């Protein structure tokens, strides 16, 4: 193996997940296909012209020299005639097709007659608009492009549809305009890979010099594959790279026979479908500077739940509520398994750079702030902890007006202020303060605060919609008084400010790379604990089966997950300073939790005693978190329900 | 025979007048001088609100249905206010006078 | 105007469906205020001394005898202002434009576009393309406050072609791929619709006759009207703000209830409606409020 | 005094061990007496060497030991779309040699 392929490979996979990746096909899939192929199609047009096909002598002139002469002297029917025998058989396509649209291609653009990558294209799911004919562009409904050089049959069988004639390339200039301006933008814009010729296509190869001459070394350098079985010349492949083309051989891989090059179309697209970035990485040195790429920029939070942990590894591993790791799709190295091993031993953490081994020491107190502790079967014992730093936790609230009345610098503590503000009732200042902080994070280089501003910008929208409301109604029967603490300048502000807003486009309105270094954040984005309350509810039908009988949670048991859930979910919310909280439906889920921790309580105190539970207490015991969350999140009546049972 | 589906109409006792119309979903009951509480609460759907009363105090509620005519009155009434805030009802509950203390009136 | 209903239908539509790309001229620079080319033209005037030709000339012996420093000077102080955004960039955000093409060195429209959740791309230089896309096609003082850095004299506009080739090219893929509404065009750019006539040879009955919006005070002509019938432009003044926010008012409101008024039309707008749902057999009562929004 | 658990599950026609896992739930339940248990244990590992009716039996450890020779599995159908392991068994009884209760201290 090559690693400048490697890195080739690496280009072109971060391409593919970023989605601006476009795939050429030449006219070898033709062949793959056992369509019917141009050169004897040219022997079947010596055959007649000439008589004889004789030996033919089938040259590169006679490529364009033939059919030139069958238009001038057998006239246009003759050429039609001979269309409809020999290119009106139908079979089915290959695997090629299926492993060529699995990468999701944003656009896809070929140069074969046939239309087996239009099935394909149906068959794979997804629609793509087919462009092959001027007059298609106009209709072009989906943004993904099935854009088509040398046109189809699809406009029946006449000569204007076909395009095979010298003159016609001559032409081809005025012919398809706007079709060479889409292949010369989408060969601008996206990385586009090259497949399924011999390097003969010489006029296409002539536009990418064209493109070459008119970009340098600002456009990117575009892959082939070559499938020829022999060894490639290594002086024309650097001539290629000095044309700037990144080629990759087959043989290079594999090689056998010549007709096997279908299985080898397979193959190195075998080798990209698989193509792992921890496949490669064999030295620890890499681990360690491959985590730190993949976390470090997770720096600016306060907490994160270790359920949305499985978000950044692909779902290789499975990150559980009490800290320990599970491998669950990691089929390469065990770079998790080896991390913890260099945490085994000072040994091997002496055998790395200090600048490394300073940077596994700060993941390493990153770890033991989220409470991450080993693997499942490194594990032993573990110890449930409780810490709350919020100050708006412990109802500090006149501490809090002195730190909203101090000196305020760091726009993250901006934030924390414009969450204390909101929660000290100053909500049209609190949205003052966060537009501000948007307008100060313009271009700040972080867009975590810009997203968590906007996330809680629309929440006190919505907050102080809902209030309004609820002031013109019942709070006039209430209060004897209309009482309304507010003009309609700020929201009718608000409410052309917030005209067409949506929250699911905000996680598409962040960048690519900010997208690929953040995808864990997607939680964010109007159905807030909906899938936290489904594990919430099944849990609960869990708790309730097992409390109808005699059982014994043996280990771990359920109250201990519903425990954990909450407390994760609870300082990931508040610690982050989220302004969601103040919500009902979480006062919901809170309501549901306790109440089935109480319940589990009472059943545990009140159950019968057989000889098991003689032969293997752990009663559930109150604390000041558990009073603060018994204060927040509750209504007279429910805890009146919990004094009846 | 009740079809179980009454309508309520909430007045004051100044003039008479009416605040709001809707209808019920849960009304529940619970508990020498013999001392025994007894505790009411309503609960209704989004009212029909009066804007002409739009241009503490004492509110009475009326709730009328049908047995084949059976009208229930309560003289003395709080609309105690719950605010609550969520994402994309009004409840009562009861008042007893120290003078006479009187809570159910049925006209069959 | 049932010109001006249909291109709200169509432009509604393409909103909808990603087709439409909003080009800006410079006309809603003024509508937020900013200084105006044709002053530092009669600046160039007075100074020089001691035509649409002489519109660049003038700038070209300016750079041929006082140098580019007197250029970079005078851009400097012309240039430096700060002003806020008008709701015209919040109207056009509301029909939330794909692309945004302009010849205005002022990026305030990107301020705004940033006070929207959404990202655009700036693409002023060669090396942009290689790295939602903010075309400036006259470019920006990003990088300096060089001349060479903008568009400034006719040899500018004479080297278009190979100084930014990707910029034109990829402009005209938008200008075919997408329905294209032309706002604060001041009719100055006859080369950009000299393109578009050479486009138009190209295109014939696929060319779909984007709209320019015009809005010159006076009502126009018969010959005027000939002149945009050749060029393709359906056609939509010191009070251009207020005019502006009139037709994208209706443009952005696009109420269904405006045609439900008679019995008899709404019927066949309920069976357009509930057309598809034949084909089903069955439906659920919830699944009713996402149909009529 | 401990509480973890580990079960082994083998089979009495070899002594041959089938999986090793960890306990998670127990369910129970001249006149007769009507009592009935069934155990729910956790993911597990199976024997490789397996691969190339009968009685089976059940040791339990935490020293206390807790056997009985007598389970059946009862591998029930699941049907998950989100995907991304269960095993579950029920204890038997004979006539002559009823017996179930194996414990050691």
């Amino acid at each position: 193996l090559d690693n400048n392929v490697v890195e080739c490979i690496k280009e072109i996979t971060e391409s593919s997940r970023n989605g601006k990746l476009v795939f050429f096909v030449g006219a070898g899939v033709s062949t793959l296909s056992d369509y019917p192929q141009w050169w004897r199609l040219v022997d079947k047009y010596h055959e007649e012209l000439y008589g004889s096909p004789k030996k033919g002598n089938y040259s590169s002139d006679e490529y364009l020299r033939i059919p030139q002469i069958f238009y001038n002297v057998k006239g246009e029917m003759a050429f039609d005639g001979i269309l409809k025998d020999f290119f009106q058989v139908d079979k089915p396509t290959n695997p090629i097709h299926d492993k060529i649209l699995a990468m999701n291609p944003a656009h896809v653009i070929t140069t074969a007659y046939d239309n087996l990558i239009d099935t394909a294209c149906w068959k794979r799911g997804k629609y793509f608009s087919v462009i092959s004919a001027e007059e298609d562009v106009a209709n072009a409904t989906s943004s993904r492009y099935l854009l088509k050089v040398a046109g189809d049959f699809r406009k029946g069988f006449k000569g204007e549809n076909v395009v095979l004639k010298e003159d016609d390339y001559l032409n081809y200039d005025q012919n398809y305009p706007l079709i060479s301006n889409l292949m010369k933008t989408i060969i601008a814009t996206h990385t586009i890979v090259f497949i399924g010729y011999g390097l003969g296509d010489y006029n296409i190869n002539m536009l990418l010099n064209w493109v070459r001459k008119l970009q340098k070394d600002s456009f990117h350098k575009p892959f082939f594959i070559r499938t020829d079985p022999s060894p490639i010349e290594n002086e024309t492949l650097i001539y290629y790279e000095n044309k700037g083309l990144r080629i990759i051989d087959a043989a290079s891989l594999i090689d056998s026979n010549e007709y096997d090059y279908l299985e080898r179309y397979s193959a190195v697209m075998d080798l990209l479908i698989e193509s792992q970035e921890n496949k490669f990485i064999t030295k620890d040195d890499e681990v360690i500077d491959y985590i730190y790429g993949k976390i470090s920029p997770l720096f600016a939070l306060q907490y994160i739940r270790k359920i949305d942990l499985k978000h950044v590894f692909e779902y290789d591993y499975h990150f559980e509520v009490n800290g320990t790791v599970v491998r669950h799709k990691n089929k390469g190295f065990g770079y998790m398994e080896r991390f913890f091993e260099l945490k085994e031993s000072c040994d091997e953490r002496s055998k790395l750079s200090k600048k490394q081994y300073e940077r596994f020491n700060a993941l390493f107190n990153f770890f033991e702030k989220n409470g991450v502790i080993c693997m499942a079967k490194d594990a032993g014992t573990l110890n449930t902890s409780i810490e709350i730093n919020s100050l708006a936790y412990h109802g500090k609230y006149d501490v809090m007006k002195k730190f909203i009345e101090e000196q305020s610098v760091s726009i993250e503590d901006d934030y924390k202020k414009a969450f204390f503000l909101a929660c000290l009732g100053r909500w049209e200042e609190s949205y003052d303060l966060y537009s501000n902080i948007i307008l100060n994070s313009i271009d700040e280089s972080n867009g975590c605060v810009y997203y968590l501003s906007q996330i809680n910008r629309y929440r006190i929208y919505q907050s102080i919609t809902q209030a309004v409301t609820q002031f013109n109604g019942l709070g006039l029967l209430t209060f004897g008084r209309h009482y309304k603490p507010f003009t309609d300048e700020f929201l009718a502000r608000i409410e052309r400010e917030m005209t067409n807003f949506n929250i699911d486009d905000l996680f598409n309105g962040m960048p690519f790379e900010f997208q690929k270094k953040y995808k864990i954040l997607e939680f964010l984005s109007n159905q807030f604990l909906y899938d936290d309350t489904v594990k919430l509810f099944e849990l609960t039908n869990k708790v309730r089966s097992e409390m109808s009988e005699g059982s014994y949670s043996f280990g771990m048991s359920s109250d201990i997950v519903v425990l954990l859930r909450l407390y994760d979910n609870l300082r990931f919310l508040y610690e982050n300073c989220l302004w969601s909280v103040s919500f009902h439906e979480f006062h919901q889920y809170i309501r549901n939790s306790m109440s089935l921790l109480i319940e589990k309580a009472e059943y545990e105190r009140t159950r019968d005693i057989d000889e098991l539970g003689f032969s293997f207490k752990s009663g559930f015991f109150m604390e000041y978190y558990d009073f603060v969350n018994i204060s927040r999140h509750f209504k007279i009546d429910d805890i009146k329900n919990l004094e009846r049972s | 025979v009740i079809q179980d589906t009454a309508d309520v109409y909430f007045k004051r006792k100044s003039d008479g007048k009416l605040v709001f119309t809707a209808e019920a979903q849960t009304a529940s009951f619970s508990q020498y001088i013999l001392k025994s509480e007894k505790e009411i609460n309503l609960t209704v759907k989004n009212a029909f609100f009066d804007l002409e009363w739009l241009a503490s105090e004492r509110y009475e509620v009326e709730y009328r249905t049908i047995a084949y005519d059976i009208y229930i009155q309560f003289p003395n009434v709080s609309p105690s206010g719950e605010f609550e805030m969520s994402l994309e009802e009004i409840k009562f509950e009861a008042l007893a006078d120290t003078d006479t203390d009187e809570m159910a009136v049925v006209i069959e």
